[PDB]
């Protein structure tokens, strides 16, 4: 098996002299064939905050990362890597990674305090944002890397696993694992597109962690896969929390389409950061569009069902079901983030509470229409779910209006069964 | 079943 | 490798128009081909206990699983579920699973409280036993699925390493793995029972809880393994604590008989509900015999 | 795949009608053919310690494990394994081990105190020195053992996880797990077509895995030394999720810089023991990897962490390195084996009683080594990455010598900000 | 730049 340079969201040659190395929410960078060299250009979405620059490449960088503070750059074959900040105040510096024979880089990744790069042999090799190294690690094969301030996501290939993955801190003192080669879930690929699959085998378009510091990953079956309770190892699950074909085909009107295709570039909250690409290639190309934005949805929609309740329209009871699905799973990675880590950007106190608003809301529409078809078993089990001690009390205004007076005693059961926990 | 006086009763608390 | 519809103890429709979907303690459920559409049956052992009926399937169904309050149904192709209550005090309900391009239900399992759907694409799909979704998990492609009260047993299999299982509990709070796609010791299929393989290629006769919580299977060697300790990492390992080739030579009196085969219907603390098929096919048909029990 | 029986450096008979069973810092054990039985030879490296000495095989054992205090033998086959006391004061004792049907024994490990025994289907029979039985164990088929006192290092195969290593310690009433069937990343064998022809292809039939050996450290920690010639040492093996494999020498990049910067093909490493921070090997000269007899003496190969280019040592040109180059090496180094070596002390405590003064040393050369980084970085007006260097210094009397470097490079902000880690730390010393 | 003699100092420490 042939271990290919990667990078987040990077897009092949195919038949031009330039192509992107890589690819998120903070810029782009293309490289383009000069002769025998490179032309490297870095450009930013934010024009304000920094500004796009360009230089040669006499190496033939074919591997990058791109973050807030800095640029990274990597030769597979040669092992020479160089780490380029944003300001000029801070110097570029570079360096050789040794590499045995047949021994490839595959991914580097860079946070504004550490630098990783992963090689085909699984040496795992980190560095500060100066580029001091702290220690070279072994482990399996490295296939793809990202990393967050401290957190590093791995991704890793044997040929008895397949695909595994790694979840680690790199604090002050040691590596420690909050997950090591746990099985990863992602659908490998099974054309038009075959170059796309050369360049890239294992078909991961992008992965990083979300804006709130969970991995994602999204590979060729165009599925936004997030991992759930990773600080509980016995307790860690994927997620598939965007089916963005399903979204594309909602988007044409419930029309098939082959010319529409998502270069994922980041999560952040509920929403993914995108480039909308049209056209005959699922990769961008140049210039590169503006980037789009697309709402997560849990993928429990039918194309038969969407199509008799008729961009397409959703009837009011169905997406109640989603948006309380929705709501349940953001709500809990939400709650988790903060009674571990705490606040990032400082507004995600007020999103969780919005966020059990929005479920609770939800709920109580799904709780309506089953009482709506006299179903007061599916009720109750539906105000069970419920968050809010306010929302048990709208459930009972509900029921009330219902004219089912055995459900309303249940669930002010419910209440007072919560209300004697508050006396304890 | 129209609930929207209800959910509305609930977003002002 | 092809990903076919299981349930626990199906069998292959053969050169007949009727076959089992699926098959354990509580009872058996028969499909049967008609002029235009297809006829369910749901039968109890124990008759006292719970109402047999029947019913016209519009929808072909070829996924089924059973315990002690309820009838789940699932067309793998078209996604759509039925569960159907044993009793006439709760509703019947019927869901459509989305299925993605060549996506087929492999497999479906239902608890007193909760209902459980799994794919070929390895979309582990829960609900409650009112439909109501509870979360939406992607693992490893599920062949075989098998739950009881909170306890959920998959069998997963892999481009790579083959078969494996993962076990886990749906708590009030979050799903907890306590095995995580580990190593399935089972022994794969090695004729007039053709149609079989072609049906099951893994050769899973059956798979199920014990009535004391532990993981069973039932595989074509004919053994039942039994995952002992699942709670401890360290002293975790499966038991074969049944090889009913030798429970069959022994009441044969020591003469190797060809007739005889056994159909696992479950495991009751101390014997192993079965089905002794006498015949060609190593399956039973119509009509059942009456339940057997081995001793362990 | 077939299941080889595993000792720690033995070597193939190849072409040959002998070969040697195993290898340590010890000695040597090795056997001929002698017609229709075995000549088996139990020699040492200390002849003052220990008289060599030689027996008739009439078993035909093809594994082994030496200590200091005895010879553990056996048959993979037949399942008979026995222990010969080096002293006279203990008698020898033999035992045969049950063996179902295609199970064979892989590998076989003895500590002074402790007797272990691994089989292809993942049984492990444990014994004290008298052959006194543990409980029998399940675990996964196990492919290489080593032991140190009462504790034990194994490594298992399966065709579902691939390679995985458990460490154990072997009480008195029961087996306890340090780590339990975790990944164990040593890269195989890369095996080609034309290694059919090949003259060491022998040596994979022989041992498929390409273990050459693994053993405890002196200091207690397991290491590995697999066919890319990389010695493997566990780090932080006593906190679960921190446990990870460290790359501390690249033996082929050393016998390289050895030859001058030029490539060879006729020398190669076999791995006998770790010694602190010193690799004991025999250097093989000649067409196979392993060595062959007569017996070379051993050597000594110093460890240096794998961050040596050999296009950079070469423009700087026995290879001669830079002393700026030769800090940063330095410096991982004594980072690691300082880390290594204080976990060491507390949680076992001292072992042979100078190892104090061995890490009060070590922090000496990590702080001495990294203040040459913090010169040069000093010495390119880099005040930043001058800065983080000096986060990493341990000794508060090397912080001053910080200052005083920073002072001569007349960088009077770096000096404050220095000055102020010392206050940081000070706070902290108070809480 | 030259540091021996800091080198020298830290040692006799």
């Amino acid at each position: 098996f042939r271990y290919m340079p990667f990078s987040p969201a990077g897009t092949p040659f195919g038949f031009t002299d330039r192509r992107y190395l890589t690819m998120n929410e903070v810029g782009y960078v293309s490289t383009v064939k000069n002769s025998e060299q490179y032309s490297i250009t870095v450009s930013f979405f934010d024009v304000g905050r920094f500004r796009e620059y360009h230089f040669e490449d006499l190496f033939g960088y074919d591997l990058c990362f791109l973050n807030e503070k800095g640029t990274l750059f990597g030769q597979s074959k040669t092992g020479q890597i160089q780490y380029r900040p944003h300001d000029s105040i801070h110097s570029n510096w570079t360096k050789i990674i040794p590499l045995q024979a047949g021994e490839r880089i595959t991914s580097v990744a860079a946070t504004p305090v550490r630098v990783i790069v992963g090689t085909s042999l699984g040496y795992f090799r980190s560095f500060n944002q100066f580029g001091v190294p702290f220690a070279v690690e072994k482990t399996s094969p490295i296939v793809a890397l990202t990393a967050q301030n401290y957190r590093v996501f791995s991704v890793h290939y044997s040929q008895f696993h397949g695909l595994s993955y790694s979840l680690s801190e790199l604090g002050t003192s040691s590596k420690r694992y909050y997950k090591r080669e746990c099985p990863l879930p992602m659908s490998l690929p099974n054309d038009a597109n075959l170059d796309y699959y050369n360049f890239n085998p294992m078909g991961i378009k992008s992965l990083f962690f979300s804006s709130y510091g969970d991995p994602c990953i999204f590979g060729s079956d165009n599925t936004l896969l997030l991992l759930s309770k990773w600080r509980s190892p016995e307790e860690s699950k994927w997620l598939p929390i965007l089916d963005s074909n399903m979204e594309i085909w909602k988007m044409s009107g419930g029309k098939e389409t082959t010319d529409i295709h998502v270069w994922p570039l980041a999560l952040a909250y509920d929403t993914l950061n995108c480039i909308l690409v049209k056209g005959k290639h699922i990769w961008p190309e140049f210039p590169l569009p503006l980037p789009s934005e697309m709402e997560i949805r849990m993928p429990v929609f039918v194309k038969s069902k969407l199509l008799e309740e008729n961009e397409i329209q959703i009837p009011v009871s169905m997406a109640a079901e989603e948006e309380y699905l929705r709501s349940k799973v953001l709500s809990e990675l939400l709650t988790d983030t903060l009674e571990n880590d705490g606040e990032m950007y400082g507004n995600e106190n007020e999103v969780l509470a919005a966020l059990n608003g929005a479920y609770d809301k939800a709920l109580l529409r799904l709780f309506a229409s089953a009482c709506s078809d006299q179903n007061v078993e599916k009720a109750l089990s539906l105000a069970h779910e419920l968050k809010q001690d306010r929302a048990l009390t709208a459930a009972v205004k509900i029921s009330e209006r219902a004219e089912l007076p055995s459900l309303v005693k249940k669930i002010n059961n419910i209440r007072e069964a919560r209300y004697e926990q508050q006396l304890k | 079943i129209n609930i929207d006086d209800i959910l509305a009763e609930l977003d002002k608390e």
